[PDB]
């Protein structure tokens, strides 16, 4: 669907605060063949 | 729980874009300074580049590198699309180049090193930026270079691409000549960029785009006399007409001219 992306869309508390999140790319390559 | 426009105070425009403006932003609760990229849905759907915005948002949000601008999140409101980007306090390299007319070899090599590191990370994830240019390069609070605007980027672990993507003066020959392209387009644009850092002007610049297309396709350009032999060597290697003859980013980072003028090491 339009404008519904696989990406962060939740409220972040910038007062409070990895390298793995890169694995999303590998994951996507396999999923989509 | 979700992002809302009410969560941000909107400040001055940071820059103008093809489908909307990027504004200086303040998260009302934490008073955290951000950049808010606003895109009108009407313009995007009219030009038919919505799929590319998906790519920009998804790819950039999952990238993690000191020399790559962060995209913290996104949201929309049936009229506009809002991207929540990391704030870059010292603005564009484009503005810096305009301010300084031209960079010396120390500054140029430093910027190339930071950029090649970030690109090397991108290509390891099979990501192609396809829009490297001074306007899309930002500076951090300590003057570190960060790639921004993944609005032409694509995740291509499988396919070679056919999309005419990028900006006129930086377009690779394969795109101009209606050929297919891969990640080697980033190294061509890296060569175009290194030239503009030292000379202050793109090497194929012309009054018309037809002439620019001609010069790019021929790789027709010259150096001003002051460009050093090491700089000439690096640029000439990056600006090969044959994409497969262009070096690797690891080879650029280990280039004698780079390692002798850079103020920052490799990855
Ligand atoms: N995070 C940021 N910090 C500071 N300035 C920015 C930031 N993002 C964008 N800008 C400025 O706003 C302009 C926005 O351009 P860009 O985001 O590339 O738009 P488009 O994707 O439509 O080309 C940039 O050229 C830059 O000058
Ligand atoms: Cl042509
Ligand atoms: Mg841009
Ligand atoms: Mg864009």
């Amino acid at each position: 669907s339009s404008y519904s992306y696989d990406a962060p869309s939740d409220f972040i508390n910038f007062s409070s605060l990895t390298q793995n999140i890169d694995s999303w790319f590998e994951l996507k390559a396999n999923l989509e063949n | 729980r979700q992002w809302a426009l009410e969560d941000f105070e909107i400040g001055r425009p940071l820059g103008k874009g093809k489908f909307g403006n990027v504004y200086l932003a303040r998260e009302k609760q934490s008073k955290f300074i951000l950049a808010l990229k606003v895109l009108f849905k009407a313009q995007l759907e009219k030009a038919g580049v919505e799929h590319q915005l998906r790519r920009e948002v998804e790819i950039q949000s999952h990238l993690r590198h000191p020399n790559i601008l962060r995209l913290y999140g996104y949201f929309h409101d049936a009229t506009r699309v809002y991207l929540i980007l990391e704030y870059a306090p010292l603005g564009t390299v484009y503005r810096e180049l305009q301010k300084l007319s031209k960079f010396d070899e120390q500054r140029t090599a430093t910027y190339i090193t930071e950029l090649a590191n970030a690109l090397s990370y991108c290509h390891s994830k099979r990501v192609i930026h396809r829009d490297i240019k001074p306007e899309n390069l930002l500076l951090g609070s300590a003057g570190e270079l960060k790639i921004a605007d993944f609005g032409w980027s694509v995740h291509a672990p499988s396919s070679r691409r056919t999309t005419l993507a990028g900006t006129l003066d930086y377009l690779p020959p394969e795109m101009i000549e209606g050929r297919m392209h891969d990640e080697k387009v980033d190294l061509w644009s890296l060569g175009v960029l290194c030239y503009e850092f030292l000379v202050g002007k793109p090497p194929f610049e012309a009054n018309t785009y037809q002439e620019t297309y001609k010069r790019i396709s021929r790789v027709e350009f010259t150096f001003p006399d002051f460009v050093t032999e090491g700089a000439r060597d690096l640029i000439s290697r990056l600006l090969k007409h044959n994409p497969s003859q262009r070096p690797m980013l690891r080879e650029v980072l280990e280039h004698p001219w780079i390692t002798a003028n850079s103020s920052k090491p490799s990855n």
